[PDB]
């Protein structure tokens, strides 16, 4: 029951006017299939993300490097309220996942601040390809766009990303990081020290079964691009709009985090289809609870009829895993009788809303199976549609729902699923306490973990350039979600058994070069103040994000630790398209280097870059 | 920005308004139809050793029998028919000729003055206008078949927009090599080697690339409405005739090369449809004239 | 009678043009190569494979630095590459071996048994001659597969490496260190377009057995068809190292294909090999044209035609799609003939889904009368009469290539100094065999404590002067261990006891016609096996004199029945727990007695 | 080495395959017949003092007497023709005609369906390649006469080849400046202004000094045997009133900007043979809806 008026381009369809391919044909060969029904393909694409998981991270390895990192969180001089002790099972396994996702998350920022960085660099050509260029498919314009930045992963297609993907952006499989581990010990009434350690080893129930309905999904830049491109007057709103559509993906995933460490169960994704599917009968539906989002979508197909309706995720606490429906598109049914098929989403509410929009105003054009086929792709694979068309107008409905004219607003959802997250923390924890008592509550109930940004959280850093022997491991400070008092601290573990490591924190106006020779010991290096607009003061500038870098010799790992003065800080407004449009920051210094081996004794410290030669950031002017 | 234009579009003459009544029109009809008769006695008098049928043809012309020792120019009927020639051109020609001579004149045959009973394809192409951006360099040449050659020496492609006015019904443009052509506000195509175009949709631009030049030809076909007795070929060399005669020699007037670009011009101007009027007139009158001189040379 | 559900169930399927069906391949690639290579374990061996290189005396101008990030990058590439085609060679002269050891039954089978297929009679000789792999299928042949013969993954190399590091007019020695720390935006360009193919040797006996009578025959085209192959490698090589941006294979498909009027465009570029594909599939009719990839002075890809099959239209107006072969350009040509003599009994979803499939998964189809053709066509394309006359097309690409070099050079050196132009175009690396490249031995056989690693010497396609060497680390102490070198007269045992450094063990030189004298006697390949106890990593080297070795010409088959040189002898191994002073040295097998080749007796 | 090419030789689209047999042959003949007798008729009654003339000849084409306050369309016959028209410029244009109809309108007049009786000469020079260096540009423009614009950068003097194809029978060459122009293997002559070729010869090397631009021009003659009828005048006229009337108007086809451009494209295809027949037969058709037309003209 919703009119969006949004104008939209006729989609010609690969079944013709019969809306039935013909057998044998090109088209039928490359018609969309649909990998959630099917069991084979569905089986099987469980088994490529098990492999691709465990390949980049090994269990064994984890189980392994839990005592160092024990050890490194206990030198961090935390207080008495905040200290992280992984000993405790499941403190551990939240930190695996934490550690995991938050990894992944920010090297999706690293990559949008070059891309960023390259937009600029380029503005000119970049304004004329805007401009003139106004009638063309949104991912033929960006093909232009990445083409003439000369930036690095260039092909927008699928296939393309998947080849030039990180190892440490791989989605995170729930099950495997939940294999072997013990899971409801009893120590019946019994407050011996013996006893309480034997407590600590294992995890509850509940917390294996969260952990084998979770599935992390983090968006590349050259998706991103897309949509920020399909109404872009001038670089500078182009800028603007892939700032918005970040920062609302950095929201949901804290939202995804706080979700487990809450005390309750996340719901599954599932499909319902009939038991004994009839030819010309079918009707398929679809309920998606994205773990990373604030808002739900169930999607019913009945003949060449679409519905979807997107419900709130918070609040359902009546017997019901729906809450109320804040967009109606039509009538869901989910008390249909036939087979129950779960599956994990491999994409965002938004995206998978921006589909189901497309798909409903195209329906008429487009075949039944042309419909299951693009939305299960989408859904489960993260595959664009190949419809070009179809393709096209799904971006468009992306940037509307992500713009300032969104039919729905999600800074007031996030706000109220975080209110009914952290009560039901409260709630969980003080029924626990009455149960079974204070010290065993606390071993299950954490309340040190609260989001993904608040958490003091860990990120390995893996380094590729040598400057003259000296490997450059590069860590973006910030963007942040709260305000208060941010610590970071560096450690350092090289083969050698003396080292001579070097730290350099690049702001918009000059670069602050540091010294530490502490290693195998986290080492404090810098300290920070954000205010209520996520803005803080560097050196005398305002500044948003700030960039780290830190060489060293022979290194084996370089870990950068992150903490909060207090606990549970707050969270600032989430930020939107007009306020990134109002101020303007500039990140272009984030490139420069320095050489380690050539730094003389007179060059530490902050210096600005008019101290400095053209080119040269090492050494200073005499 | 710069504008290119056609030679000949620019600065069209006023046409005569003189001889436009029924009456007028009546002679002229009557003097093409009496000049071809007289052309067809002279082939019969040759190929028959006799002037008979050509004394005959014409006395009915002429109203005057051929003496040998005269010269044989036409009689009243060729002086009426060059002086109506000289006024339908400019308003500035006198009308020498009485009405009563034109009457007398007009009853020789009876024919109908209908000058809108049918139709005749002109090819002359109209370029109202080719606005290019700088460092670009447009030029036009031609009438019958127009040439358009672009240079482009900016930075990145030009957008060359061309307006061919509002009358032609339909133009093709064929290119050196393949462009993309497209309307105000609609999307690009592929590089294509010839378009066909209807010139009411509105102004059409032209991408063009940076390197080598770019050669666009432009033919065009529009509809004016002419009497059925009208002759392309024979209009064509009656223009030609009356402008080697010195019959178009007035102060401020504009010549042209073809009769094919003179209606057009004259299309293309102030009161363009009361212009073709008297132009499509004029034209038959060429036809008459045409036939008349090479039966009868002077 | 049947329901027609089968037939169906089993028909080939579009590999390219279906997207679902492009991601599933793409990741799995991918997940081979990090499965078998891992960058974080490259990244972190950095450092001691470049003091191995520097301790090998190489005079200036000859040397590399893998502290330059170009020529890491090239060296990963090229140390890959040529692993996977060492360990293809040594296959072949194994499968030579046990062909010679049954030449009658070899003889019988091939002259009784020739109205079978292609596969039925390589089935029949590879369980005659007992080889270690018995299969011919495609899943055979992927699961009997080791870790150095999986194919380079182009995008994983080049991930995560620093590009566009801007210095303004300085001159100072930081400044250089930062500058050689990053690479150029083309080199991440050519990284993202390479694909590299090693076929398998049971793979290249259905071609070679297909029409031969005689055992020599069919040694003789198994080593003719891998004398074309090494040599489209090393053009593959040397594609990258020049400052020239490669192409890669697309195929036109319509924007809104009709079901009943539908085309594809196949463009087949591959980057081992000096010519190119394009194939046309309008209706039932499929037209192709063997373009050459040098020249093209035009903006056009494509160079002359040198093999037509009909009119194909490039220009065609439609979607993109992108891929990368997993065959070569005989392969493929071989199929295209096949295909088009056969297209009238083929339906088009047939046509299209034999074709994507070869191309794109190395996966022959499942007609019999298909899959004859097509390895007939093979033989002829690599034999003397093929319609391609391939020996001058190499040449010609390798003329382009060295061309291009210099002129990339010489450009950059106007636009910045003489030092920034070397960092981003080294002149160190041209071609896989000419360069200097060392090879990871891997070892599974332990006598008495020793492992050993197995090394091929040779073939050569250059000829000068060449030095081997080995660098083993020990997780001992003090440890001794053996090289030991067969040839045909005898083997050559020496003894070392340096560690974590390389240590030169062979002088070699080679004529014009590839060809080494080895203690008298002349000698095409050599074997050169190394004895460790608890050994780590055994890394051998290979470097020649000057740089940039001249070629020596690529033997047809009538050079290979010219002359027969043995290889039995490469089998034998020798026990260094029972070695002593007086076994240690250069002996032939006339003094050994029978079976014991460790003491002299 | 660049090619360069006449941009109405390209992509010739097919043409159609019905409404070619003895029978339609014959009905387009009558058409063309009846068609000028209805101009004369109205020319002869125009000229008199009686409308019978007309009104007998109006009869016998379209089957009906002429009235006063009826829009005179020509009836069944102007029908046919129209629809048979847009049958034959291309494959995809429907063929809606019934035979039976066609028949009838044959029986009208006795003509015959010769269309190899006599020939026309057609003017349309093709050029199907120049081949030049790399420092060299050429430039083709125009169709019924080609000029060829050529310019030497290099250092050097340059070679480029010329292909007329092997349809046309006679090519005059005439230049700027003089210039010289020889056969493959043959010696070049001394430069002259005009060169007189036979297609059939072979590709021609023509010789680019260093300097000022050289620009050919080239006219063609081509023989393609047409019926008796045939005028040229006529069919050009009727070509592009169809084409303003939109009888053209389908999908996926080329357009052309005269008539003697459609037919040499269509003869240089594949199957040129087999097309020109059909083309042949549009141009017959096309003169007898130029003279029905302009006697009967409608909105």
């Amino acid at each position: 029951a919703y009119s969006s008026g949004l104008s939209q381009n006729s989609i010609i369809s690969l079944t013709g006017n019969d809306r039935t391919v013909a057998d044998g044909t090109f088209n039928s060969m490359i018609m969309p299939r649909a990998v959630i029904a099917n069991e084979r393909e569905h089986f099987m694409k469980t088994r490529i993300d098990k492999i691709e998981h465990d390949l980049n991270r090994s269990a064994k390895q984890e189980m392994m490097d839990r005592q160092s990192l024990a050890e490194d969180y206990n030198a961090l001089n935390l207080a008495v309220g905040q200290e992280i002790k992984l000993d405790i099972a499941t403190q551990h396994q939240l930190n695996r996942l934490g550690s995991a996702m938050y990894k992944a998350d920010h090297e999706r920022e690293t990559e949008l601040t070059d891309l960023i960085n390259r937009i600029r660099e380029n503005e000119v050509t970049v304004n004329g390809i805007l401009e003139n260029q106004k009638a063309i498919t949104a991912a033929e314009r960006a093909d232009l766009l990445l083409e003439v930045v000369a930036s690095t992963a260039k092909s927008v297609s699928a296939a393309g990303r998947a080849a030039a993907d990180g190892s440490g952006v791989v989605p995170v499989f729930g099950p495997s990081v939940a294999n072997g581990i013990k899971v409801g010990i009893d120590i019946a009434d019994s407050v011996a020290e013996a006893a309480i350690a034997v407590k600590e080893s294992g995890i509850i129930t509940q917390l294996n079964d969260v952990y084998h309905a979770f599935q992390s999904v983090h968006v590349a830049p050259n998706d991103v691009i897309k949509p920020a491109a399909v109404v872009a007057g001038t670089s500078t709103e182009l800028i603007g709009n892939l700032q918005a559509i970040y920062s609302r993906l950095r929201s949901h995933s804290d939202i995804g985090f706080k979700k487990a460490t809450v005390g309750d169960v996340i719901p599954n994704s599932y499909m319902i289809k009939p038991v004994n599917s009839t030819e010309y009968a079918s009707w398929q539906l679809y309920v998606i609870h994205p773990v990373q989002g604030s808002l739900g979508l169930v999607v019913q197909l009945m003949g060449d009829a679409l519905t979807y309706n997107v419900f709130a995720q918070y609040g359902n606490t009546s017997a019901s895993e729906f809450g109320k429906t804040v967009l109606t598109g039509g009538a869901t049914n989910t008390a249909l009788e036939g087979t129950k098929v779960k599956f994990q989403t491999k994409v965002t509410a938004q995206q998978a809303l921006a589909l189901t929009m497309a798909l409903k105003d195209a329906a008429s054009m487009l075949s039944q199976g042309e419909l299951i086929g693009y939305f299960e792709q989408y859904i489960n694979l993260a595959l664009e549609p190949d419809n070009l068309s179809l393709q096209d107008n799904m971006h468009k409905y992306h940037h509307l729902l992500t713009s300032q004219n969104s039919p729905i607003d999600w800074n007031y959802h996030d706000e109220e699923m975080h209110k009914w997250l952290d009560s039901r923390k409260t709630t969980n924890y003080d029924a626990m306490q009455k149960k079974d008592g204070t010290v065993i509550a606390d071993i299950h109930i954490p309340k040190v973990f609260n989001d993904l940004r608040n958490t003091t959280l860990h990120c390995k850093l893996e380094g590729k350039q040598t400057i003259a022997g000296y490997t450059v491991y590069e860590y973006l400070i910030g963007p942040w979600a709260h305000y208060g008092d941010i610590d970071y601290s560096v450690v350092v573990d090289t083969l050698n058994e003396e080292t001579k490591w070097y730290c350099e924190v690049i702001g918009i106006d000059g670069h602050l070069l540091i010294e530490k020779s502490v290693q195998h010991k986290p080492e404090k290096i810098l300290e920070l103040t954000v205010n209520d607009s996520g803005v803080t003061s560097f050196n005398g500038r305002n500044h948003d994000r700030l960039k780290l870098k830190v060489y060293v010799k022979d290194s084996l790992s370089v870990k950068v630790f992150r903490n909060w003065i207090g606990i549970n800080a707050p969270r600032v407004k989430t930020k939107m398209f007009n306020d990134h449009i109002g101020v303007k920051y500039d990140y272009s210094h984030f490139d420069k280097n320095i050489s380690p081996a050539h730094l003389t004794l007179t060059d530490l410290g902050w210096h600005t870059w008019d101290q400095y030669n053209a080119g040269n950031w090492t050494n200073i002017k005499p | 920005a710069n504008r290119a234009t056609s030679a000949f579009l620019d600065n069209p003459h006023p046409v005569g308004v003189n001889y436009v009544d029924e009456g007028s029109r009546q002679f002229v009809a009557v003097a093409e139809l009496l000049a071809s008769k007289l052309i067809d006695s002279s082939r019969e008098s040759d190929e028959s050793n006799s002037d008979v049928p050509f004394v005959q043809a014409y006395s009915k012309f002429a109203d005057d029998n051929p003496r040998h020792l005269r010269v044989k120019t036409g009689g009243k009927m060729a002086n009426a028919l060059t002086n109506v020639i000289r006024s339908y051109y400019s308003i500035n020609a006198p009308a020498i000729v009485p009405q009563v001579e034109i009457d007398r004149l007009a009853s020789k045959a009876t024919v109908s003055g209908d000058m809108y009973n049918s139709y005749a394809i002109f090819n002359s192409v109209p370029i109202v206008e080719v606005l290019s951006p700088a460092r670009t360099t447009v030029s036009i040449v031609g009438s019958d078949r127009a040439d358009v050659t672009m240079l482009n020496t900016g930075a990145g492609a030009a957008n060359i927009t061309f307006n061919f006015g509002q009358i032609a019904e339909t133009v093709i443009l064929k290119g050196s090599v393949p462009f993309q052509l497209a309307r105000l506000n609609q999307p690009m195509p592929a590089a294509r080697f010839t378009y066909k175009l209807r010139p009411l949709d509105g102004p059409f631009i032209v991408v063009l690339p940076v390197g080598n030049p770019l050669v666009i030809s432009a033919t065009a076909a529009t509809r004016i409405q002419v009497p059925l007795a009208f002759n392309k070929a024979l209009v064509e060399s009656g223009f030609q005739t009356a402008m080697n005669d010195g019959l178009f020699d007035i102060q401020n007037v504009n010549y042209y090369s073809s009769f094919d670009e003179f209606i057009i011009s004259q299309y293309h101007a102030q009161d363009g449809i009361n212009r073709v009027s008297t132009c499509v007139i004029l034209g038959l009158a060429l036809q008459a004239y045409d036939q008349m001189r090479r039966a009868l040379p002077v």
